[PDB]
């Protein structure tokens, strides 16, 4: 089995520098090259280039050349990755992969599982959640919708559970907003029967790892 | 005709 | 460099039915001496790494069912699913490695095609706890609808507002292949408290009247 593990997320301040790390393993190190690619919120896949396993040599696209630097540790089988001079606009998921390897015999590809690198200049900062209550405004028949916001937080990201994720029936937690300030905001929601509203109690769980934030909010009628 | 070194992984033997 | 331009950005076809996903290069990426456009078909579902499914254009990795086919020449390219599954709903990217630097097509979504669903449309006034805080969110929910386009319009004392509120769609649901849809229109707690009628009207085609949402206050 040939496995490209990575490094951590990593979130950095505008002008920083971020070392992102590809341990390769399942193959012998010194025979292939391990390209660079980063994938942007909602966008296309970009190349930023690739090094020799054993040689060294690197090739860099035009767009990075003057900030990236993909180095070689033989010793460790490890490949490195310094983008410098980070702009809001890096923030992106960074793959390390064997694009396709096309050898006369086998052909196989491998990527590394994705590091999420943000770049903002936002303090991290725990989010404030709001309750989203349910009343005759949030009622579709015998439906009743009700749910949280999750706003004002940094980084991303939030898990939000309800009822300690015992109620998964029409739970739509949905994809954070990136607000002018910085800071993300979301919002889950959950269609529940309107009658059980005076039976059941409904608690969302926001958790937000990055801040050490665990906030059981409820949600009254 | 092809880069041979655009992705050093694709032999073109 | 090497410009790879994706068709369409996004497609719904049904299920078992047939999906074509179209690449075009600005360059002709065709070898003659091998014979072999250098050309890779990956597929890629949300937060995962891509997946190689088809390398020379149309020569298939190992482990790719075969209802997945590759086809093209020069510089226009297909990929084709004969009989699309739920495990096939991902983005495709067609990819060149003829020159530097490597490119990767746009992308195309490939969702799941089903009935029009209407969407069943809610409205969240503010929580008193954020109105404190000096801050006002009305979230407009629009749960599970089908196609993905929908029309809100906040109205605020039945005006109109335009691009003052943010919008935030799901994924397509695994069970019954919907979308839902939130629109947070955020107001401070002046701005708030110096209107009355806060409303959402949505536009679906799964109405045949568009939906107002209304609440005073
Ligand atoms: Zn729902
Ligand atoms: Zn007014």
């Amino acid at each position: 089995q040939v496995h490209l593990v990575q490094s951590g997320a990593e979130v950095k301040k505008p002008g920083a520098s971020v070392k992102v790390s590809c341990k390769a393993s399942g193959y012998t190190f010194t025979r292939y090259a391990i390209h660079w690619v980063r994938q942007a919120p909602g966008q296309r896949l970009e190349w930023m280039g690739w090094i020799k396993g054993g040689n060294g040599n690197t090739r860099y696209s035009q767009k990075f050349q003057d900030r990236v630097t993909i180095t070689r540790d033989t010793s460790a089988s490890t490949a490195y990755m310094e983008l410098s001079s980070l702009r809001s606009e890096d923030t992106a998921v960074y793959y390390c992969a064997l694009l396709t390897v096309i050898t006369p015999d086998d052909a196989f590809d491998i990527w590394g599982q994705g590091t999420m690198v943000t770049v903002s200049s936002a303090s991290t900062k725990g989010p404030s959640v709001f309750p989203l209550a349910p009343s005759s405004k949030s009622t579709s028949g015998g439906t009743a919708a009700l749910g949280c916001l999750v706003k004002d937080y940094f980084p991303e990201p939030v898990t939000v559970s309800w009822n300690s994720g015992a109620l998964t029936s029409g739970v739509h937690t949905f994809p954070a907003v990136l607000q002018s300030s910085g800071l993300y905001s979301l919002s889950s929601v959950v269609t529940v029967p309107s009658s059980s509203l005076g039976t059941q109690t409904y608690i969302c769980n926001v958790n937000h790892k990055p801040s050490n934030t665990k906030v059981d909010k409820k949600v009254e009628p | 005709n092809p880069d041979p070194n655009a992705n050093p992984n694709v032999d073109p033997n | 460099d090497i410009v790879m331009t994706q068709s369409p950005d996004s497609l719904a076809v049904s299920l078992g039915e047939r999906a074509t996903i179209n690449c075009k290069s600005s360059q002709n990426i065709f070898f003659s001496s091998n014979n072999k456009n250098y050309l890779a078909w990956y597929q890629q579902k949300p937060g995962q790494p891509p997946k190689l499914l088809f390398y020379w254009a149309s020569t298939r990795e190992s482990g790719v069912p075969d209802r997945f086919s590759g086809s093209g020449s020069g510089t226009d390219f297909t990929l084709t699913i004969s009989s699309l599954q739920a495990e096939d709903v991902a983005v495709y990217y067609c990819h060149q490695y003829y020159s530097s630097p490597l490119t990767f097509g746009g992308g195309t979504k490939v969702e799941i095609k089903r009935t029009v669903a209407a969407p069943s449309v809610f409205i969240f006034p503010p929580s008193d706890e954020q109105l404190k805080s000096g801050t006002a969110s009305v979230v407009c929910l629009l749960n599970n609808f089908y196609p993905r386009e929908a029309k809100v319009q906040w109205k605020v004392d039945n005006a109109l507002q335009s691009g003052n509120s943010q919008e935030s769609v799901t994924e397509q649901d695994s069970k019954d292949s919907t979308y839902s849809l939130s629109s947070t229109l955020t107001l401070s707690k002046a701005d708030y408290e110096k209107h009355k009628v806060y409303a959402c009207e949505v536009t679906h085609q799964g109405l045949s009247s568009p939906v107002t949402k209304s609440f005073n206050r």
